[PDB]
């Protein structure tokens, strides 16, 4: 495994059959195995690109490495997904995992589908970020945010406090799966894509104003194109 | 005990020939099956350590094969120093057990 | 040396970190009296000198692939060190060789009289 | 020679649950595919089967009453056991502990418990 | 180089006991146990005799059809090995040798010039 | 804990108070822990041979190592053994444990008896093998192969489906302690010594064909010496 | 510099292990895409050239022993390491002596002009 | 270099090791034929020689003042070393800069002729 | 974090930038990290302190660390303490834990209380030591002995037999705590300070004795000041 090299104020690749003094390791403390954020590539964080992207594999096992502090993400997820029988379906973290610490738009996600296979899996092997330890499978409940890990040589509460967009799953894991929008127990919008999450914040302009808000004894779900709201056109 | 043979009892040979022995025992997982001849007048010399490695300072001319029951030595060319008996063992624990041998006759 | 993938590089690096030195107080140093448990983090900025942020995305993928296959062959859990054993062997890599000057090693400083 | 003794659970309310037990004084069933059983024989009626156990760990049920019946051991104490789920009139019956006799061939059991009977009320 | 020599051979009586030995230096005995062998134009080489290492606390062996017939004894400050024949019957009249190795090989490394022994 | 070096094509202890550059470990990649197969001392393989090698002990805590890959085993061992009370015996295997890669012939025994002490663990000290770490006991279950571990300083299917031989305990960890062969839900033959997996395999020769086969409500033990086989011989 | 022990060394080493250079595919990388869990390992045959393997045999058996008692005095449950701090002593055997050619240590090429 | 703080320091060191050199039988290598699990302990006694054990007493509170911080930056749960990592930064402190003889380091041996 | 260096037959602080050959490390085995009680500072040992020195915190998790061998303790604590609603209190301790190897006097609370918080905590941050592992938080049962740890450079049944002192305690965790001895089935004695272990063995000269021994259906309290004793004082 290649390690960058910070010399000649470049970066440089470690791999190389002499090592020149100049680039000079004088304590641990200049190693870092810096963890990075996959949306930092311009990565598309629909989530239904975001369900795409995962395997649903059934087989190997799960691991897990340490790794140095890293930059924040605008998208993380929290998972709730649970097989159609009612079954539990991904296991629950492990001791020692939490959230990620910086994410401004935990998405969290609930409800059911085949959720095939038992450890998930990235479909890119790109890892899963729980605090400090990456991660090659999902764990339950709690915030991984899609990045991978680089190891290099080197020579206020909104910053954790922001998070909106809850929503239902049909179907999981799945071609056919589908998410609607939910607020105010009311079960609504395809989220078809397009939607950055000030875009769904937006629509939260309907809730209890402008739009919506069924007051009946159940709640009605808006097909998203008022064309928007797509208020009335809930079938 | 595990038992031994070998065949066939004795070779005619000429200078340069291409020669193998065949050597049959009781089964024997292990590869502990070694080599070695003597001459007239001479203690037995080993030929090769145990499965193929061969002994040291013999020539490269020197081979052999197989494991279990059935196993052989094989010598790629003949030099006339060669000339001599050969045999087999079985060094697979204890007791040892020691092939009849072959002789290597001329032509 | 590398360069960047088709990927969209954001020059940006926004980031956190637990390293904190010292302490404000010496009750500080009790977690106890310790910050909350998300208290630790402590955060910076940095831009795209040299196109360093870049370059570093570019480097991460290459070493997440070479990693994933690492990571296929270890038999431990939660590998919580790596960078341990990559320091070992940037000794290795300069030590046990016979080295007077000669060798194209251990940086020997010209020599006076 | 082997004093199997029999037990058992005491009167019981019909759709109740019954509990049966027998244990054999004079061996230690430690022989490997040695047999254990029980069959009942309700009103003076032939030897209905119930249940087979075996010392190498196998369980055999009479499939009519098997919804409602499960085996039970424990070998410290030389001890086998039924439980019967919905216990009612129709499961009054005289009931008895079996073992293999000529041991090892054919079953040839064979080996008889001293007999126990049940009711309900 | 195993300097390894032989003695105590030659005619005897039938019906007698004789300690065949040998010498050997240039190959310390605490690596290694030893072997007897014997041969004759009507046998071919056979095994006789195994003498285990100090480490096995000196386990011996003998071929079957001749056990009980013999002993061994080694000294590993001389670097000396002892036959020590209980009997000398018959049929014992074979060339006799002694053997050591690599442990990672076998003993039949090394050899005697052998000696010959023989029963009237 | 001395480490085995290759120097002059032959292994030579790392226990020395010089250590001469001649031998160099220029990575570590070159370091190697690398278990080995006991059973390639020529120790019995005979399954009561088994288990007079293991200690039952009840004390000092289990441990394990890590170690590198190493040979292949003939023969392994699977185990259910219970106490005579029903109790279970034996922890379950720790997580990341599972069986040795390429045992040929994997045994499995069940059945009960004292099964004294918690930790078994062996009397030699050998280490049990699981996958890639060594252990000082036991688990449920999964194929430990019996090994020893050294350290030393570097310069299809068949190969797992192969297994078979399951059968019966009678007692166990003691003396007394007999075991039964089974096929066909059939409880036979002593297994008292001698036997190779393959000749026990040859008497599946009469497995729905030259004998035994009790067509019977039970199973019938034959008690080994057709003779062999013990036909009709029971009781 | 060792020789075996009476039981009976089998010279052959039939082996497997988990290593893998690179991919097949990149895909290969990718867990998800990667071999069935017994699929890493991958085997191989030596033979014993020069008494290697036997030696390997008494080699193992002496450092099991070592072993035994070393993790007796480990507090540690799992002991994913060793091999490391062994690297670490390697290293400390040959440094923080005193050594310009004198001390009989650090392989210092002969001296030219 | 340090001095005691107002606590007050006992000069005995009365302490107890798991540490044990060999074994009394070979049977003792074996955890079956192991002493009890309180067994492995050894004891001895040392004296304030020099002021050491009482020194000791004040490193170690300004020790456990540094280390609780480092514990609260750490990731993993038990920390089983350190001792290694500080071995690998003691190397590191010597090396990998320029070192003939004009560096002050590498203790290098006056030269002879 | 600053390592012990002895040399010139003295400590040393290893936080220098030269660090002088005049120090070696010929082998990892010179390092050490021992741990050292605290009570070798002259910290007070009365019950009523100990309690004092324990935080109650919720919040951050707990963390442990390994470390050497190290001196005896004369006092150590044992604990059950639980909620007033009947809840445990504290988590029960982790695999490998073991109470600390050496202790004179370990002392047993029961009882219940407020015990606020879930993870404890020293107040002064110093660690528990049970067996070799250090810990920042107080595991249920099992004895932790007050301490802290150093690093340095280097150059019969009673020793653990010996126990006494099991009580209750009134309330936990805050300064209306109060604890009463007991023996034989009795509650009795506040302990309120100035007790050394010896001196509440002293007491004992009354068990079946010369005092208390409440020979009736019920125990009865005696209030400390016979007239330590308070025969008779109970209220
Ligand atoms: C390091 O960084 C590089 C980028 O620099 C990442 O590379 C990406 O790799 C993935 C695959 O690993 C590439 O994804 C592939 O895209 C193909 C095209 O998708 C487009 O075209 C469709 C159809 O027109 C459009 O609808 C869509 O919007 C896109 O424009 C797909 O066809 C590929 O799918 C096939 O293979 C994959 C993988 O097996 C299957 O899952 C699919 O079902 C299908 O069979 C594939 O999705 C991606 O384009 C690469 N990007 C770049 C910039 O190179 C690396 O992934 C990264 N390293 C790691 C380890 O994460
Ligand atoms: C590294 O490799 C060496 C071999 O090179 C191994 O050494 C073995 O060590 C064990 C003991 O540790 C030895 O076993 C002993 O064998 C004695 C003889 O058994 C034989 O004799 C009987 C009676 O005639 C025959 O029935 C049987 O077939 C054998 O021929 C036993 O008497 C010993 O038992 C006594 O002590 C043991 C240990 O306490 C008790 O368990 C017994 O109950 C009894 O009290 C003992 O079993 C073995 O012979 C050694 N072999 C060799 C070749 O040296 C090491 O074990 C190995 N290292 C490690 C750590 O595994
Ligand atoms: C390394 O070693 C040093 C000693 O060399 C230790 O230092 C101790 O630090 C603690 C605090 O961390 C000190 O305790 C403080 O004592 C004050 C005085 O208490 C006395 O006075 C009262 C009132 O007269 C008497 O009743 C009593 O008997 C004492 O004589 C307290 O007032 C302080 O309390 C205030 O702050 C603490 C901390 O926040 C609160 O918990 C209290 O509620 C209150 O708000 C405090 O208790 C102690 O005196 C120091 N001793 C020495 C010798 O310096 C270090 O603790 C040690 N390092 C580590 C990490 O353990
Ligand atoms: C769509 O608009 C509606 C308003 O029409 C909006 O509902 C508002 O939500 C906020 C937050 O839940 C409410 O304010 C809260 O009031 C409670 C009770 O006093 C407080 O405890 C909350 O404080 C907590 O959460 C804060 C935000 O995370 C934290 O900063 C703070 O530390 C506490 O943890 C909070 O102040 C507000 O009363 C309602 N108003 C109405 C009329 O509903 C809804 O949030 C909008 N939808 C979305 C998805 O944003
Ligand atoms: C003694 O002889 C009897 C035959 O008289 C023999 O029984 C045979 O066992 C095999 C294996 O169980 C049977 O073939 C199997 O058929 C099933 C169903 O189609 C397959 O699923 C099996 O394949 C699995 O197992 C294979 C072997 O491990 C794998 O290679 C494969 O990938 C699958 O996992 C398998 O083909 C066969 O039908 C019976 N035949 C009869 C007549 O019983 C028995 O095995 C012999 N006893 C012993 C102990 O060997
Ligand atoms: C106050 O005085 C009373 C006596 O008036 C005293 O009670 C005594 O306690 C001891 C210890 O419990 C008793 O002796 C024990 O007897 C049993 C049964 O034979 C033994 O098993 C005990 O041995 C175990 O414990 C020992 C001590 O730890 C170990 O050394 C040993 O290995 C065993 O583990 C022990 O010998 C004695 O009989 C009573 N006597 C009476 C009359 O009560 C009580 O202990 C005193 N109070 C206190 C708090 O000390
Ligand atoms: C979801 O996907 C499946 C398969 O991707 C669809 O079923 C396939 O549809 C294609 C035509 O688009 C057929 O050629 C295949 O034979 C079908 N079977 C397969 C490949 O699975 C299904 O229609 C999709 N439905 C939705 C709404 O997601
Ligand atoms: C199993 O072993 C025990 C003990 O090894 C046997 O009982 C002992 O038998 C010997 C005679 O062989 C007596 O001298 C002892 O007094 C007995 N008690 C002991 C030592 O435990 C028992 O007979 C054995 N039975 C079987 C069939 O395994
Ligand atoms: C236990 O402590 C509390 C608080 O320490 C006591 O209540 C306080 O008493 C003081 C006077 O001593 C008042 O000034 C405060 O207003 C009270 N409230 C607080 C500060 O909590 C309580 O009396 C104590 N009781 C006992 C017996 O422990
Ligand atoms: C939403 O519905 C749940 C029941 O599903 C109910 O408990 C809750 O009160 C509702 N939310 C609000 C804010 O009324
Ligand atoms: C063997 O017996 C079990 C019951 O113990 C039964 O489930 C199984 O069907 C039997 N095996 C076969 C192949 O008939
Ligand atoms: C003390 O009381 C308990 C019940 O709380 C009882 O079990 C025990 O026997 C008593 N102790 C003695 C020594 O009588």
């Amino acid at each position: 495994i290649p390690l960058g090299v910070i010399h000649n104020s470049t970066l440089q690749v470690s791999d190389v059959d002499k090592l020149v003094c100049r680039d000079k390791l004088s304590s641990t403390n200049q190693l870092r195995s810096v963890g990075l954020n996959l949306e930092g590539n311009g990565v598309a964080t629909d989530v239904p690109s975001a369900t795409k992207r995962w395997g649903f594999r059934s087989g190997v096992p799960p691991k897990v490495v340490n790794y140095e502090a890293g930059e924040w993400a605008e998208n993380c997820y929290n998972l709730e997904i649970k097989k159609p029988d009612g079954s539990e379906c991904l296991p629950a973290a492990p001791d020692g995992i939490r959230g990620f610490p910086r994410c401004r738009y935990v998405h969290k996600v609930s409800g059911t589908g085949p959720c095939a296979g038992d450890f998930a899996f990235h479909k890119e092997g790109a890892f899963f970020l729980y605090d400090r330890l990456a991660s090659t499978v999902i764990y339950r409940g709690t915030t991984f945010a899609e990045g991978v890990v680089a190891f290099l040589i080197l020579p206020p509460s909104s910053g954790y406090y922001s998070t909106t967009i809850r929503y239902q799953a049909t179907g999981f894991g799945t071609n056919e799966t589908e998410y609607l929008f939910e607020v105010d127990n009311l079960t609504y919008v395809q989220l078809e894509s397009r939607f950055t999450p000030q875009f769904l914040l937006q629509l939260n302009e309907t809730i209890y104003t402008s739009g919506k808000r069924s007051n009946t004894t159940g709640k009605l779900i808006w097909k998203v194109n008022r064309k928007i709201r797509s208020e009335e056109l809930s079938f | 005990d595990i038992q031994m043979t070998q065949s066939p009892a004795s070779l005619s040979v000429s200078v340069g020939e291409t020669v193998s022995i065949t050597c049959r025992a009781s089964e024997n997982i292990y590869s502990s099956l070694a080599w070695y001849q003597q001459k007239q007048g001479k203690s037995p010399q080993l030929l090769v350590y145990s499965a193929t490695i061969l002994a040291d300072g013999v020539p490269s001319r020197f081979s052999g094969s197989g494991s279990g029951t059935q196993y052989s030595l094989k010598i790629n060319s003949l030099q006339s120093e060669d000339f001599g008996t050969y045999y087999c063992q079985h060094f697979w624990g204890t007791p040892y057990t020691f092939g009849g041998g072959t002789k290597l006759e001329i032509k | 040396a590398i360069v960047n993938a088709q990927p969209k590089c954001n020059p940006n690096l926004h980031y956190w970190t637990t390293q904190d030195e010292g302490a404000a107080i010496g009750l500080a140093w009790i977690p106890y009296f310790g910050p909350a448990a998300e208290g630790i983090y402590t955060e910076g900025l940095m831009h795209n000198q040299d196109g360093l942020i870049c370059g570093l995305r570019q480097l991460a993928n290459e070493t997440t692939q070479a990693l994933q296959l690492f990571l296929r062959a270890t038999t431990e859990l939660r590998t919580f060190s790596i960078l341990n054993r990559k320091a070992i062997d940037f000794l290795l890599q300069r030590w046990g060789g016979t080295c007077h000057i000669l060798g194209p090693d251990c940086c020997i400083e010209p020599h006076d009289w | 020679d082997v004093k199997l003794l029999e037990s058992g659970g005491g009167l019981v309310q019909p759709g109740g649950s019954l509990k049966l037990s027998c244990a054999a004084s004079g061996f230690s069933l430690s022989t490997s595919g040695v047999g254990v059983g029980w069959f009942r024989q309700p009103s003076g009626k032939g030897l209905e089967w119930l249940a087979l156990i075996w010392w190498d760990d196998d369980k055999y049920y009479n499939p009519s009453l098997k919804s409602q019946l499960s085996i039970s051991k424990d070998f410290s104490r030389n001890q086998v056991f039924l439980k019967i789920s919905n216990v009612d009139i129709a499961d009054t019956a005289t009931y008895y502990c079996a073992r293999r006799d000529p041991f090892g061939y054919d079953n040839a059991m064979g080996y008889w418990g001293q007999g126990t009977s049940v009711t309900v009320s | 180089e195993v300097q390894l020599q032989e003695s105590g051979g030659g005619l005897m009586q039938p019906g007698g006991s004789m300690k065949l030995s040998c010498v050997a230096s240039g190959f310390t005995f605490s690596n290694y146990w030893m072997n007897w062998v014997r041969q004759s134009p009507e046998k071919g080489l056979e095994w006789v005799a195994e003498i285990r290492l100090k480490s096995n606390n000196y386990a011996t062996h003998y071929a079957e059809s001749v056990k009980g017939r013999f002993t061994i004894s080694r000294d590993d400050s001389k670097r000396s090995v002892y036959l020590q024949m209980n009997t000398l019957r018959a049929e014992d009249t074979g060339i006799y040798y002694c053997t050591r190795g690599n442990g990672n090989y076998r003993a039949m490394d090394y050899w005697g010039q052998g000696t010959s022994v023989t029963v009237s």
